[PDB]
Formats: C-alpha cells, structure tokens, sequence
C-alpha cells in the first residue's frame, strides 16, 4: 500500500500540470506562495511527516551588470551572502554559491572567491565593455513555510505555526542522514487538495532562465512524501 | 486537508531574525554590555535544557573573525538587566569552534552546562570581552544561534503557551 | 552551588591581576613556570579533575632573520618542527604551523609548504635585501606539567607525577570529545592559593609580541575547571 | 592546597624524550640490531595490557616514509639483550598504519595481540627487518609510543613503584 | 576598663582598606563610582534609619548637576548586583551639603535595613546626565552612619568568631 | 518585593524613552500635560500615595530683554514673582528665585534683591547696550494636579480633585520632613499605563535652553513613589 517518494517542482508523479510554481514579491514583503502541489485524482491519500521526511531546496536570485572599459573583476549584490556550508574556497562546496555567464561569449564563468561579509563577489574572468552579463548568486533572509488548501484557495490550517530560515537551511550541509534537514508537523490531504510552499524574503528568486548552464531548471526542490498508493 | 494536533511542547530554535531578540555593535574591553540580547515573549515559556547546542559566529566589521583569546558568556538575568551569578552557562572562549563545521559537525557542536529555564518576562544576555588594541564586533555580519532543530543530532529549544497548560504557572514558579 | 568554566591565560573569571605569565630560559634546562593562577578572594574553592575536564594549550616561539638579495624563499630553524596533527598542507591544519610577517611591509605572509623532518620552513614570498622579518613557528620537545602553592612560594605536592610531552600534546587533534586530551591527577586549592604551569623545554616561548597579525596574544591556554561559586 | 592520592597504577605512555629507553640508527637488512631499546627502570613495574596501542612513526633520513614491505617486531627480551619466542607481540608491517590519523583514529590505532609485563630489570627491543636497496632509518626523526593516555579511547601503560605494594614480588 | 560590646558603633568613609573610589565621567551608570567590602571575619550592619551623606564635586571643585542620581546598592559576590536590597535610590541635588550632616531635619536616612557578610559588596552607582562635567575622587567623599551623635544612628560592627 | 524610588523628569529607572515633558499654552489657559510617566515593559505595578510619598518640583520661565546706553541695572517681568519660601536676601535661599546670563559675556550674573511685590527684580551687573539677555526667573500663579490614562488617550479617573497651587509649592520650605510636601490620593497602574502631570497657567515654563549655568535641565520634578519589582 504505502511507498516512500521523492517529489520535485517539476512534473514527478504528478504530470507537470497539478505542480505550479511561481515568484515572491519585493517591494511588499509578503508570505508569497512560490510552489504548490494539488493532489491529482488518481491517488488516495497523501502524507507528510517531521522527522520523518527529508527535503532539500536550493534557491537562487538573478542580478545583471554592465560591462566597462575598467577591469572590474568584482561586482557588488543586492542580497546577503555566504558560503554554501561556510567555506572560503569554491570547488569544494556541494554546489557553487554563484554561478555567472557571459551574454556575448556564450560561455560559463569560474569564480574564485568573495568576501562573504558584504554583498561582494569576484570574478575570475575580465568582462568587455558592453558585454551584457547574468549572475545567479545564493540567497539568505528569508523564510520558508507551508500550508493546506481545500480545494478553493481558503485555507484551514497550517503545518508549523514558526517559519525556519532558508539562511540556516542553506548553512546545514544538506543531504547528510544524521545531519539531514527535518522540519516538524503531520499533515495529510486527499484528491484536489493542495500544499502550497510560500516564501518571505525581499530578494527576486527565479525558476527559469533558459540561459544557465548547470541544468535547465535554476532552483530545486526535493521532498520527501509517503503516499497511499 | 488535514494536519495533526503537534504537542505544545514545541521543538524550535534561536537567531537573529526575530522580535523578542536584538544585538549592538561592542568595542573593545567591554564586558557590561549584551552584544545581543533576548527577552521572553508575552504568555510563553521557553525552555533551554543542558545538553543544547550553543553557537556564536561573530565577526569583524572588515569580515574576519576576531582574536579566539576573545570570551563569550551567556548568563540568565532577574528582570530590568540584573544579571545573577548562579544560572549562568557556556562561559566559552571565542576561538576553538571551527565555525566552519560548528553547527555541523556533533563534534564540533558545543553543548550548553546546565539547563536553564525562561519566564515569560525575564532576560538572558550574551556578553563578550575582547581583549584591547584589537577589532570591535559588527552587529551586520555577527549572528547567534542555539538549539538543532533539523538534526538527529543535538537538541532543541522548548517551547510552549503559557495559556494552554495549568502547571504553568508552577513551573515557571519552580524556574 | 558548583559550576564548569573554562580559565585563560588572562582575564577572564579572574580579572587579570591574579594571572601572572613568563617566559621559560633556554641555557639552563630547568623547569619553569610560564603561568600560575591564583584563587581570588571571592571564590570558595576551585578543583580540578583529571579525565572530566577539557584542555588546549598552543604554544609558539619566535625568531628572526635578515633579508638578503638572494632569493632565500626558505628559512632554517632552531626547534624541531612538524605539522599541526600531521599534514604536509596548509589551511587544512586546526591551525597554521607558523606565521611569519615582514616588519616593512605590514601584512601577512602566506606559507606553502616544509619539509617536517629538519628544522625547515618554506615562505611563499619573496623577501627584499634589508627588510626585517618575524616568524612564530610550532614549538616541540618539551614537557608540561603543575604543581600548588600554598600562598609562599612553598611547594606542598604535585598534582600527577609524569610530565606529558606538549610534542604530543600538538599532535593530537584538539577539540575533539573522545579525542579530547584530559591529564590525570585530582587537585583542589582555596583562597590565595595558587596553581603553576610549569614548562621544561629549549626554546623561548613567547606571550605578547604586539606585531602578530592572528590575534594580539599570540600563544595560549584554555582549561576547563568546576569551581564552588 | 589538596591532592588526591591517586592510585598507585599509574596509567602512562612511553616515547622518545625518556631516561630508560634509547634508539640508534640502521641501515638495511639489520634484524638483530635493535632500532630501540627499553629497559625498567629501578624498583618500578611497567605493565602492558593486550588491548594496547601501538605506534611506529620511522623515517628515512632525507624526510620520508620507507618501504611499506618492511617489517616491525616488537619482541620481549630475558636479561643481557637475550630475545626469546614466548611473550612477544606486534609482529606487523610497516606499511598499513596512515600515520596521518594513526593514533588520532580508533580505526587506525593498531593494537598489541597478547598481554605483556617487564620486571624491574629487563628489555623489550624493536626489531626491523628493512629490505635491501632501501633506505635507511634516521634516528633523528623516527620515534615510537605505545599506551594510550588522555583519550577515552584507546589503553595506557601501567607503572607501579615496586617498594609500595608488598605482593609486588609475587606478581613479579 | 569597662569591658565595651562586641557589637561596636562606627562611621564608614574614605580613607579605609576595604573601600575604595575611582573616577567617573558621563552616562556610567555601570561603573561605581565607590565600592565597599566586607573584611574577614567581621560583619558589618546598616539599620534602615542609618544617615547617609555624598559629597561628589567637579575636578574644578564644584557640585554637580542636581538632576544626577545617586543609588546604595548591595551585590552578591563577583560584582553581581541585585534588585532586592537596595537602598537609598536618592538623587544628587537636595541635600544642602552645608547642613547636611549637622542639621538632623536635613540629614538624609536610608529606607530599610541592610546586612553585609564577611565577603559581600555594596556599590555606589551614580547617572549623570550627558555634557556634564565628571566627578573628581580626589575631592568626592562620603560618610554613612553618624558616630557620637544624639539623632541619627551608627553602622554596627561585629567579629565573627 | 516593594521597594521605595524616587522618579524624576529625565531617564532615572525608566530610560527616557517612556517619558515626554512638553511646555504649556499661554493665550488659552487650559489644563495642559507638561509631564507624563508610561509604566515600562519591564515592571509590574506602580503605586502611589499621599501622606507617604515626598516630592519636589521646582518650575521657572524664560524671558529677555535688550541691552541699552542707560543704566537698568533692573528689569520688569511678566510673571509674579515672590522669594524662595520667603526672604528679602539672596544667596540665603534653598535655591535662587532666579538666574540671569548674558549671552555675549558668557558668564553668569549674579542677584542683589528685588521688590517682590510688583513684576520687579535687581541686577548687580551693568549690562552693556545692544548685549542679549536671558532670565530665568521664579514662576508663581498656577495649579498643578495629576491624571491617569489607560493606554489610549482616554481617562478613566483622577487622583485628587482640587488642585494644589505651584505658588503655595515653593512658599513651602521643601526637602524637610514634618514640613515636607505630601499630597493626597492613592493611584496605582500597570504596563504602559501613563500618570500625566499637568499644568494650569500662563506664564511659559521651560525644560530646557542649552545656556542655563545652573546645570542643563532648568527645572526638575522628583517625586516619590513605591514600586512592585
């Protein structure tokens, strides 16, 4: 009867079609719903347990520059930074912190390091003038939370009443058993009912850029279900 | 949609982020002040227990960590900023975390003396000696956090409604 | 009543005053006394146990050489050497082995590589002919031990007969609990009686130098003790 | 001032910096020379448990490790440097230890097969049996411990001073 | 001789072992300005109608800005305050230092008794308000109890042994 | 538990956050609020008594005049004035009825006597002509009574209704018990509750003027009062 899945922001079990995903706001900071799962019609039921599911999420953001005559090799942000896990080196982390690409040379672009203290990057490379640029640095401050829909956009409770920052969620090393994120709350719905995934922080998180490179698809969620067959 | 009826005893944790909780910029050879304090809410309770993990992360204002001979001591207060000698716990130096796997690494993680408890009005400080001619703190990049939520590992930070149970009232009396 | 602190080489619980420090003597071999902590007024007690209570202690020394036109990139030593728990890299140890800085040029100096078998040490820059250089390497082939005074300078016992060589104590990892050094011996003192660390071993150790770049004291040591209020 | 009088078995480890030991350098394919020598000390008993770690760190001479088909023999000895069959013990390899995390890993630390004990005056000896055309052993920054203080892990080296317990002799 | 009580009547002030004072400048409610302690062996007793009598002045040998505060304030070990045992939370101005001590009507007293064990604090915390001048040890001093005096009372004295 | 405090117009066991001062109105006589007290956070209760519960509070004004070729050597007022508890002398007084200050000779100006029956007082200096002036002179022909808000703006009671004349205030000897001041009522508050003290007359008082050398605050309130914790 009962299985143990993974489900993603994309398709998965489901079919693409009961997924829908979605942007935060800025300018007012709000409990935004970025991600949603309705339960199709052919399942029975749906779980959902703390300490019991793993779960990984890894978001980004997407700023751009301007190239100059002057050999920046540096570029300021708009969001607070820090190491993937903490660490000064680039390599070594389980993913890259930021990730760059050249508009005219179609190409990738390695990092060397950051001060990690100030919204601050460097760049390996050395841009041209009027090169245009794309940059996916990491994101912190914010907030991460869940809650159930019945079938009507009118909610009747919710997972976890305390939000866990997805600053701490990025500093835990992910994908380690001991050491694996697990948050708390027992929930359950059936057909057509849906868990949305909402978020509150200021900076733009993105799902789709059709010009990165490591993968299709920037940001990803994988969690962990039981489902009733 | 259904969800379960979580216990009050609710499993949470610590940081900067939050509203019964705040931090100030610190010189040098300044033992008095609370680089953060913390305070608790209205008609709650928390609960530290002994085994809790423990993590400051404070920096330099040009983004370096600071001398380890530097000293943290968290310490319970009676109300109105009156600290109190017994209580006190993690009276830790600021070297010897490897902040890099602090949080990480059980190893690594820095677990509390004794337990500790928290009426719904009273204060808990956090205060730091570092020693002269060196960097001050910056409140920007510092950071404390305490309790593993999220981890087989370590503990958690109790809490729960004042309201909602009876022997509330008795056991913040017991404290 | 009974706590568990950690005691440093200054300050701390005690108040600067009742901490005294000193440097060893290299041409008569003789056992030492670079710290002592003396009970202050207020306390009841303090105790100490062996196998309860954690430990570090890093010692260092200092030398010094003369800048010259050939480019040396290389300096000898006059204390055997050996990485911090074993390792021929640097930034992987707990800690550097050494430091070194350039009185010219204020900044640090990076460092690459040694040999660890003879008094050697390679530098990753280049020294200018002239320029005035300090280095503060890891220290070896001592030992380390306590002893109590009863007020006078009047010696009544020792807490644990057999000195543990501080060579050892660099080359286990530090930090670590299961791996974590904790002597032997069971000592217990009162008011104004005082508790000497005590050091048999060539080379000059040092405390203060005012110009080392990793902190303002440049060794140290951090005990765990439990004390009666 | 107050001491605990600690007991009399006193747990103790044993390495270079000492009075009652001693090392000089070999060569290659030198059994019978004994890269170190230790002996007792007057009126103590040095006692070693069968669970006791064990740990070589040789060396060549330019900085090196040797080869890892070289051989360690740690073997008890009767009086006037004499070996013998019975009572030796760690009869390993020279390779297969990753100094690196040697004594630091309960995994790596490579333990003693069978009790052992020395009277007042005796020897334990360190053979090597180093293949030729190799490397020499260099003394200089060679070195050997055994027993386990300050770690929960692991097992010490017991020392008594003979002239406290009287059944001491009987146990001799 | 008459052989006098063990519990003796004295009068506390600055030039004594087991206090001391040290210099403070603006906004340093933390610093005490004077500190005292229990010596070994004896214990100390403030009734609650004990006088009590500062006479802080500027470097420049002037009073200060009346609006400063003055707070007796007991501690436990380690410099520790506490919030219980307090006394005399009184301000700078109103004393008429004149008078002060030899006027009974302008002499102040504290609020309720006090006890000091052999080794315990009592510390003199003082606010003054910014952009005023600092105080001055050298000419500061103070006086508590009011030894061979009809009104007022005397700080007891015992050996503990 | 209780204790027994003295408050005052700045800072003292509040912070200086949860007081306001403010002036009054002079054209429309009216009841204004020149002080009020919010209970902080942090406590539980404050009580208040009459017959228990000294006080002080010493008021003034501000006025100017214009430096002249002639001799003044006296000055008019618009505020009726009487001695300090009443006396013809100066320098005899528990404070000085009043302060005078030129603002070019930034130096204080002392007092010989004064009428006292008509807005009249004395000057020992000879202020020279076109020299600013300020007087900070002793204020008289007004009430002083207390109220209580709950929160909002929004009274709920009054501590005593007839109100106690400011003049009457300072022909009172102060700070001597048996002929200490001690009104009536028995008012008690909580958290963030506010006792407002307010002021009928018309006369313009002040809190601060930045020039004053009798130190920075002017005037003062220090009022007893009891305190749960």
């Amino acid at each position: 009867q009962t299985q143990e899945y993974t489900i993603n922001h994309t398709g998965g079990v489901l079919g693409d079609s009961y997924v829908t995903t979605a942007s935060n706001q800025t300018s007012p900071q709000r409990e935004t719903a970025v991600l949603s799962f309705e339960c199709p019609r052919k399942f029975e039921e749906i779980n959902y347990v703390g300490q019991r599911d793993a779960t990984r999420f890894v978001p980004r953001t997407t700023e751009s520059i301007t190239g100059s005559a002057n050999d920046d090799t540096v570029v300021d942000l708009t969001a607070n930074i820090q190491p993937v896990a903490g660490e000064e080196v680039i390599a070594e982390q389980d993913y890259p912190v930021a990730v760059a690409y050249n508009v005219t040379q179609g190409v990738e672009v390695d990092v060397v390091d950051a001060d990690y203290a100030a919204d601050t990057v460097t760049l390996g490379t050395n841009p041209a003038d009027g090169d245009e640029v794309k940059v996916w640095p990491i994101m912190s401050d914010g907030d991460v939370q869940f809650r159930l829909i019945n079938q009507f956009g009118q909610e009747e409770g919710r997972v976890y009443p305390w939000s866990t920052p997805l600053y701490r969620w990025h500093d835990f090393p992910q994908l380690k058993r001991g050491r694996e994120i697990n948050l708390h709350g027992s929930a359950s719905w059936s057909e057509n009912e849906t868990l949305e995934i909402l978020l509150d922080a200021p900076q733009a998180l993105t799902w789709e850029d059709s010009d990165y490179p490591r993968g299709q698809y920037v940001t990803t969620l994988e969690q962990d279900v039981e489902i009733t067959l | 949609p259904e969800i379960g009826n979580n216990g009050a005893e609710k499993q949470i944790s610590l940081h900067k982020g939050q509203p019964f909780i705040d931090t100030q910029d610190v010189g040098a050879a300044d033992p008095n002040t609370p680089a953060v304090t913390i305070e608790g809410p209205s008609d709650y309770v928390i609960a530290i227990d002994a085994g809790t993990p423990v993590a400051p992360e404070f920096r330099d204002a040009n983004g370096d960590k600071l001398d380890p001979s530097t000293r943290v001591t968290i310490q319970k207060c009676d109300k109105q900023g009156n600290p109190l000698g017994d209580g006190i716990v993690f009276s830790d130096t600021l070297g010897r975390f490897e902040y890099s796997k602090m949080r990480s690494d059980p190893d690594y993680m820095r677990k509390t003396t004794t337990s500790l408890m928290i009426d719904e009005r009273e204060i808990v400080k956090i205060f730091v000696e570092v020693p002269p001619n060196a960097n001050g703190m910056d409140a920007d990049n510092s950071r404390i956090t305490i309790g593993d939520d999220t981890s087989d590992y370590g503990k958690a930070v109790g809490i729960v409604e004042h309201g909602d149970l009876s022997p509330a009232e008795s056991k913040a009396v017991r404290q």
